[PDB]
C-alpha cells in the first residue's frame, strides 16, 4: 500500500471548498443546452447597469415619491437643491441600487461611479445646474463656492436631458471598505452636491415644479472582492409553509 | 461585443477639451442605455494601469458556497405512543431552494439558472443524564417526484433497489454527493409566471419542473432505551453554473416560500412604502464631518 | 436620425416622428427555432403576415394617482386576431414580440414613463401568505394595475427594474418606446394559456403635470408578435 | 476527477468572457 | 509518506456509487462466455417491442376480457367507441406494458409512442374506424367533429388487418415527468380516441360483436432517464421460507 | 442489425405522401413484428436534431444499483439458556436474490445473466439502560455449498483456513468485497423450468448452479454483561452484467421466495382478475380536463 | 409471397398456404455444438432424418370457455418416434425446434390466438405457497391448460408476453403460425428428463365466435427439433 | 484497479451497442 | 385589417396606401355599391391616443 498521513484540515466541512462529489445518478444525460437570451457569466456586467438612487429619502415621500427630487423657482442665486451621501454601506439613497446591492456581497470595492441624471420637467422649462463632487477630508459643501472647488459639471436642459457626473476613484490605496464606520479614512468616499448654476425658468402653463431622476452605475474600471453575506435580508422565524416541505 | 476580462480596465491620460458638437457628458436616458460617459472625458486624467482582477465577481464564485437548504431536530426515540404528526426516527423534505432566504435572494438575482447541485448533509446529536452520543447510521434515500415515500423506520421503500441512498455515520465527516441538473428544460425557472396544470386550480408561481425531489433521511439504527435529539442540516453547493437575464434584488422581507408575496417592515428600512432609511431633508447629509 | 421610425410587420405599420433609438432586449432578434433546438417533431404552421402584425390594446387614462399598468404576454394577445385562433387550437406556440408604447402631451406637460419588459414576473400579493389566483394573474387583454409599483408588486425594487429591457417615455424628449422581445424561456414552446413569459410594465416614475387646460393623455399599446410557430393541432378549447 | 460523469467534477471558475452591452447598450444603433 | 486529508464523503456508502472492491476468491477463473440467444444492452430495445393495451379495464371484465375492446354495429353516426388514457404513471390502460413498465422504473421520459390495433372480427366483417391522437390542454373530445382536428389515422379492414397511430412526441420542453398530478404542463400527454368512421357491417353468419387488440411501444427517438424504483411492486411483511435461508 | 446507439435518433422533415401501392401505416401483427410504421410516414413532420443520450437506461446501468439482499436482527448476549432456534451470537444466509422484492422483480427481467456481484456488509447495533455502543469486531465468512456451516460462535469452522473471511468493525466504513461469476453454467438462471436432481421429488424452479453459497456471520467478541441487538444488512451490486431474453414484468404481489407462486391482492390494482385498477366504461376518462 | 409456405424437414413436409412471415426466436437459427464450446468429450450421435423431422401432437378442441395450452419442450416429444429413443438411450441433448401450430376455421368465424414460445417458464401455483410438483409440470405429450392465462400462471403478464419469441392466429389473416427456435439455455447440453426450456404457449386472446354453424375446431401442433446432438450413452431408463 | 483479478474492476458503463431487430424484427424477410 | 399609425409633428402627412386586394384583375363601377365585383372596402379612422 501507499504509506500516508492525514493533514490538520481532514475531515472538516469548509463551505467554500472546491473539489470533486459523487454522482448520484450515474450515466445520468441532462438536458441539451438551450441558447436563452441574456446570459450573465461576470456580476460586473449586473453592476454597470443604471439604476435609480432614492435621493428622497425622507419622511412625507411615500413610495415613489422618493426617486424623484422635485426643484423649483428660487429667488435666490446659487442655492442648494440637494445632497446625496456616497456611504453605500450604510443605509443611504446608494443602497437599492444595483451598484448597491451585489456591492453589500463584497467587502472591498475599487473603481469610478457614474452618476446620472434626467430633467423630467416640460419641454419649456429651461435651467442651469452644477453637479459637484467633493473629495474626503472635510465637512459637506454648503456654499456653492465651496462646493464647485472639486469635480464638478455644469448641465444646461435641452435636447439632451441628462448628464452623467463621473465620480473618480480617488483614494489613497487601491480599495475602499465597506465598514460601518462611515466616517473612517478607507471607507468613507466624499460627497455629491446639487446647485442652482442659474435658475428654474418657467411659463405660466408648464409645472412650476420640475423632477430630476438620479441614476447610478459603475463603470469598467470598477471591482468587488472579499464575498461576505448581505445585510439586505435576515430572519429570525420560519416562512410560511416551510413546514409543510417536511409533511 | 463579447470579449474576455481578466483584469479592471485602465485609464487613459487626457488634456484639455474644448471641442463643438462633441458632448460626452450628455446622454439620452430614454434610449434605455447606459450612460457611455468615459472618466477620460468628463475630468482631466492620468495613466494607471490598473491590475485588479475580477475573478470574484464570476458567477460561478458568487454562486458556488454552500449554503443552508433544510434542518430538522427529529426526536431519536421510541416512537410507539407518540402523535400522528410527529418524525418517528424518519422525516421526508420535499427539495426546494427558498427555505432559507441567504440562498434563496442570491438566487433570486437570476430568471433562469443551470447548476449541478453539491449536497452536503451534516449529522448532529444530543442526549434527550447524560451517557454520551452514539455513533448512528443514517440512510438519506434520494426520492424523486412521482415515486412513493416511505411511512416509517422499518418500511420497506427503504431498500432502495433503484432509489440512489447514502449511508453515513455521525463519527464521519459530512456526506457529500453531487446531484445532477435535472431539469426536464435547460434551465431551472427561478421566477415561473405561470400555472402548474391544464385546470385553473393550480399553483401559481411553482414550476414542477424546478422541484428535485424528495429526501427521506432515516435513522438505520432502532432505538435505544433513551432518547436522543438528532439534527439533520442540509447544504447545497451550485456547481457548473449558467445564469440568465438578472433580475432586481428583493428589498422586502420574504413571507413564505411558496411565493413572492411581500409585507415589508413596519418601519423604515425596508419598508413598504420607504426602502432605504429616511433622513431630514434632501439636503441633510447623515454621516458629515465635522 | 433615431428620433424618427417606421415599423412594417404584415398589413400594419406604425410612424413616430419623436422616438428614442428603440431596444433589442439583450440585444438580441426574433427568430424561428432551429433544428437543433427543436423538440416537437411535428411540422409547425408559421402563420407570418396572418400574425406577425401590430396588435393594438385599448389605452389606459393617464391621471394624477396613476400607480401604473401591466400587460402579460402572450396572455394580452390570446384572444385577438389570427393570433389568437391560432393560440386557441394549438397547444404549443413560440415567438417574439414589438412592443411599441405610445403616449403624448404638449410642450407644457411633464412626466416619466418607465416603459419595462419584465422577464417572468410572477407577482406577489399584499399582506397575505395566500398566492395569487387565476383571476389576479390573467386579467386578459384589459391588463392589470400595480398595487405597489414602488416594489413592482413582488417584494423588489423599482429602482432596480433598468436592469430589464427598458424605455423611457419623458414627455420633454419623446412620445413613443420600443421593445423588441425575444423569445424568452427555459422551453424551445410552451403552452400560452398557463404560462406567461414577458410582461410590459408601463409606471409613472414621474406623475403628469402641466398647469395648461387639463386634457385627456392615454398611454396605447401596440404589440406585434414575431416568428409565431405553433405546434399540436386539435380542436379550440 | 475520477468519477465517471462529468458533471461530478469540480466547479469552473475559469470563464472570463463578458458581454456588457447586451445590459448597457441594448439599443439597435 | 504522502500528505493527505479526508474529505466530506469519506466513509459514506452510496448505493449507486462506481469503484472496485477487494476480489473474495483470488485467481478464480469464471465460466467461460457461451453465445446464448437474446442478448439486451440497453432497456430500450425492450420498450420498442410492442404489448397489448388493457383499454377494457372495468368491472365485468375478468381477467383476459381487459385486453381486447368488443365494437359492435351502430344505429347513429359518428360514435365514440372507446377512448385510451395517456397518463402512464397513473394506473392506466398503458401500466401493464412493455413500454410502461419499464418507464416506471424511471421518473423523466420522452419520445414517440406507437399504438397498434388489430382487428379480430371475421373476414367478412368490413368497416372503417378513425383513430384520433389529440395534444393536451382541454377536454378529451367526446364527437368525432371536435376528436378529428388533432392527429388521426383512418383505417379501413381488410387484408392488413392493424394500423399503427404514431403519437408524435409534442412537448415544450425536452422530457415529460411522471408526476402524480396527471393534469400537469409538464406531464398530460394528451388523449386517444376511436370513433366510427363509417360502421361495422358483418353478415348474418358472422358473429355481430368484433374485438380489437390495442397494442404499444415505444419508437428509437424515445428516451428514459431520471431512475427510480418501481410503484409497481412492494412488500409489508417477508416472503414465505425467507426465513428458512436463515436456518 | 447490430449497430452503437449513443443518442436518440433524430427526425426528417417529410411532406404531403399520396401514393399507390404505398401504406406505411397498415401493419402485420400475426407475423409477431412490431410495427416499423415511421414518424415521418404518419405525420408531416420537421427536421429534430435528437441530442438525448440513451445511457440510462444500459443494462449495466438498469442493474448496478446495491440493494438490499439480507436483513438480521440478533440478539448480542450471553446465550447459555435460550431457545433451540435462536441466533447465539451468529447467523448464517443462503445467499439468494429472491428475498427482497425490489431487486428479484429487476432481475427477473431477464432469463438469464452473468454478472460479478459486490457485496457490502452494514452492521449497526441497539443496546437492548443507555451505557453506550461498543465497537464490535465482526466476522462475515463465505462458505460455499458444500462446505460446513458453523454451529456455535467459538466454533473451530470460524478459523478460515480455506473458506474467505472479512473481519470488521461496526465504527469502520461498510465491509465491501467483490464475488465473482460463480455459476457453473455461463449464466445464472434466473428462471429454471426444470428440477433439481434425477429422482421425481426434488425442488421446482431451483437450479443448485444459481446459489452463491452461504454467508456465515458472527461477532468475535465475547459477551458483555448487557445485551445488544445487532443488525446485519447485506447490499449486492451487480456488475460486469450481461442479460438475455428479457420477460413480462411480475404483476402480482410475491408470495415465496422458492416459487413464482401467486395470490393477487383482493381488488384492482395488481389482483388476479384486474392488473389495472378500474375505470366506469371504455370512453370514460379519469383525468379529464374541465 | 410470405402466405404460401413449404418446411420440408426429414421424411416430413408442412404446406400451408394462409401462413405470415415466419419467426425465427431472436434473430437465431438452430445449429450443431461448435468446438470451442463443447463440453462433453465423447463424440456425439447426430440422428439426422431420423430425429430432425417434424413429430404432430394430438390435437386440442379450441372451444368457448378455452383458457389455453401449454406444450414443454423437449417433454412434449421425450417418448415419440427415433426423438425419445435417443432421448432415453443418451444422457445430453441439444436441439433446436421448428414449432408449427394449424388451426383453420371459415371465413365467417373470428378469435386470434397468441402462439408464443417461452423460455424457462417456470410455472407458479395459485393460492397456495406449496411449489408445483412433478405431475403438475411433467404432463407429457398431452401438455396442459393454462389455469390463468392473464398472468401466463407465474404471476407475470399475458399482455407483455410479446417479448417472447410469439406469432398470432388470427382466423380473419392467417390459419397458420410457425416459430423457429434455437439452442436456449446456459448450458450448451442438457438432461432432457428434469429441466424444460421451451414452453409453447397458445392463448385465445380474443376467443373463438361465430353464428354459422358449430364444426369442431381444433388446434393442431407439430414440433420439429432442429440439429439434434446426444451424448452420454447408456442404457435407457 | 490495484487489484489482481479483472473481476474486481468498476462496472462497465461503455456498452452502446443495440439490435432492437432481435425482438422488433425477428421475421425471416 | 390594413393600417397605418400616425405621430404628429415635423412631418404633418402619412400615406395611407390601399392596396389592391381584389378576386380577379378588375372592377367595375357597377351601381350595386354591395357587389361582389364592385366593393372596395372601409376605409376609418381612430383616436390612437
Amino acid at each position: 500500500g501507499v504509506p500516508t498521513y492525514l493533514l490538520p484540515g481532514s475531515g472538516q466541512f469548509l463551505t467554500t471548498d472546491d473539489h470533486s462529489s459523487a454522482p448520484v445518478l450515474p450515466c445520468f444525460n441532462p438536458t441539451p443546452e438551450m441558447h436563452i437570451p441574456g446570459q450573465v457569466r461576470n456580476m460586473l456586467e449586473v453592476v454597470q447597469v443604471e439604476s435609480m438612487m432614492e435621493i428622497n429619502n425622507t419622511e412625507s415621500a411615500v413610495g415613489m415619491e422618493r426617486l424623484k427630487v422635485d426643484i423649483s423657482a428660487l429667488t435666490d442665486v446659487d442655492q442648494l437643491l440637494f445632497n446625496i451621501p456616497l456611504d453605500i454601506q450604510l443605509d443611504g439613497p446608494l443602497r437599492n441600487t444595483l451598484v448597491g446591492n451585489i456591492s453589500r456581497y463584497y467587502t472591498h470595492w475599487s473603481g469610478s461611479l457614474e452618476m446620472t441624471f434626467m430633467f423630467c420637467g416640460s419641454f419649456m422649462a429651461t435651467g442651469k445646474l452644477i453637479l459637484c463632487y467633493t473629495p474626503p477630508g472635510g465637512s459637506c459643501p454648503t456654499t456653492r463656492e465651496t462646493a464647485m472647488l472639486g469635480t464638478h459639471i455644469v448641465w444646461d436642459f435641452g435636447l439632451q436631458s441628462s448628464v452623467t457626473l463621473i465620480i473618480p476613484w480617488i483614494s489613497g490605496s487601491h480599495y475602499r471598505m465597506f465598514n460601518n464606520d462611515a466616517k473612517s479614512t478607507n471607507a468613507n468616499v466624499g460627497y455629491v452636491t446639487c446647485f442652482m448654476q442659474t435658475n428654474l425658468i418657467v411659463p405660466s402653463e408648464s409645472s412650476d415644479t420640475c423632477s430630476l431622476i438620479g441614476f447610478i452605475a459603475a463603470k469598467d474600471d470598477f471591482s468587488l472582492r472579499l464575498m461576505r453575506d448581505s445585510p439586505d435580508i435576515g430572519q429570525i422565524d420560519h416562512l410560511h409553509a416551510a413546514e409543510a416541505a417536511y409533511q | 461585443i463579447e470579449s474576455i476580462i481578466k483584469t479592471a480596465t485602465d485609464t487613459v491620460k487626457s488634456e484639455i477639451n474644448a471641442e463643438l458638437g462633441v458632448v460626452p457628458s450628455l446622454n439620452a436616458v430614454e434610449t434605455g442605455a447606459t450612460s457611455n460617459t468615459e472618466p477620460e472625458e468628463a475630468i482631466q486624467t492620468r495613466t494607471v494601469i490598473n491590475q485588479h482582477g475580477v475573478s470574484e465577481t464570476l458567477v460561478e464564485n458568487f454562486l458556488s458556497r454552500a449554503a443552508l437548504v433544510s434542518k430538522r431536530s427529529f426526536e431519536y426515540k421510541d416512537h410507539t405512543s407518540s402523535a400522528a404528526q410527529t418524525d418517528k426516527n424518519f422525516f421526508k423534505w420535499t427539495i426546494n431552494t427558498r427555505s432559507f432566504v441567504q440562498l434563496r435572494r442570491k438566487l433570486e438575482l437570476f430568471t433562469y439558472l443551470r447548476f449541478d447541485a453539491e449536497i452536503t448533509i451534516l449529522t448532529t446529536v444530543a442526549v434527550n443524564t447524560y451517557m454520551g452520543l452514539p455513533n448512528l447510521t443514517l440512510q438519506a434515500m434520494f426520492v424523486p417526484t412521482g415515486a412513493l415515500t416511505p411511512e416509517k423506520q422499518d418500511s420497506f421503500h427503504w431498500q432502495s433497489g433503484s432509489n440512489a441512498s447514502v449511508f453515513f455515520k455521525i463519527s464521519d465527516p459530512p456526506a457529500r454527493m453531487t446531484i445532477p441538473f435535472m431539469c426536464i428544460n435547460s434551465a431551472y425557472s427561478v421566477f415561473y409566471d405561470g400555472f402548474a396544470g391544464f385546470e385553473k386550480s393550480g399553483l401559481y408561481g411553482i414550476n414542477p419542473a424546478d422541484t428535485i425531489g424528495n429526501l427521506c433521511v432515516r435513522i438505520v439504527n432502532e432505538h435505544q432505551p433513551v432518547g436522543f435529539t438528532v439534527t439533520v442540516r442540509v447544504y447545497m453547493k451550485p456547481k457548473h453554473i449558467k445564469a440568465w437575464a438578472p433580475r432586481p434584488p428583493r428589498t422586502l422581507p420574504y413571507m413564505s416560500i411558496a411565493n413572492a408575496n411581500y409585507k415589508g417592515k413596519k418601519r423604515a428600512p425596508n419598508a413598504l412604502n420607504a426602502i432605504i432609511g429616511n433622513r431630514d431633508s434632501v439636503k441633510t447629509m447623515p454621516h458629515n464631518i465635522v | 436620425s433615431d428620433r424618427v421610425l417606421q415599423l412594417k410587420l404584415g398589413n400594419s405599420a406604425i410612424v413616430t416622428q419623436e422616438a428614442a433609438n428603440y431596444c433589442c432586449a439583450y440585444g438580441e432578434w426574433p427568430n424561428y427555432l432551429p433544428d437543433h433546438e427543436a423538440v416537437a417533431i411535428d411540422k409547425p404552421t408559421q402563420p407570418e403576415t396572418a400574425t406577425d402584425r401590430f396588435y393594438t390594446l385599448k389605452s389606459v387614462k393617464w391621471e394624477a394617482g396613476s400607480t401604473g399598468w401591466w400587460w402579460k404576454l402572450p396572455d394580452a394577445l390570446n384572444n385577438i386576431g389570427m393570433f389568437g385562433q391560432n393560440v386557441q387550437h394549438h397547444y404549443l406556440y413560440r415567438s417574439g414580440f414589438l412592443i411599441h408604447v405610445q403616449c403624448n402631451a404638449t410642450r407644457f406637460h411633464q412626466g416619466a414613463l418607465l416603459v419595462v419588459a419584465i422577464p417572468e414576473h410572477q407577482r406577489g400579493a399584499h399582506n397575505t401568505n395566500t398566492s395569487p389566483g387565476f383571476d389576479d394573474i390573467m386579467k386578459g387583454e384589459e391588463g392589470g394595475t400595480f398595487n405597489h409599483p414602488y416594489v413592482l408588486d413582488d417584494g423588489t425594487s423599482l429602482a432596480c427594474a433598468t436592469i430589464f429591457p427598458h424605455q423611457w417615455i419623458n414627455l420633454r424628449t419623446n412620445n413613443s418606446a420600443t421593445i423588441v422581445l425575444p423569445w424568452m424561456n427555459a422551453a424551445p414552446m410552451d403552452f400560452p394559456l398557463r404560462h406567461n413569459q414577458w410582461t410590459l410594465a408601463i409606471i409613472p416614475v414621474v406623475p403628469l403635470g402641466t398647469r395648461t387646460m387639463s386634457s385627456m393623455v392615454p398611454i396605447t399599446v401596440s404589440i406585434a408578435p414575431m416568428c409565431c410557430e405553433f405546434n399540436g393541432l386539435r380542436h379550440a378549447i | 476527477n475520477f468519477y465517471k460523469d462529468s458533471y461530478a467534477a469540480s466547479a469552473s471558475k475559469q470563464d472570463f468572457s463578458q458581454d456588457p452591452s447586451k445590459f448597457t447598450e441594448p439599443v439597435v444603433e
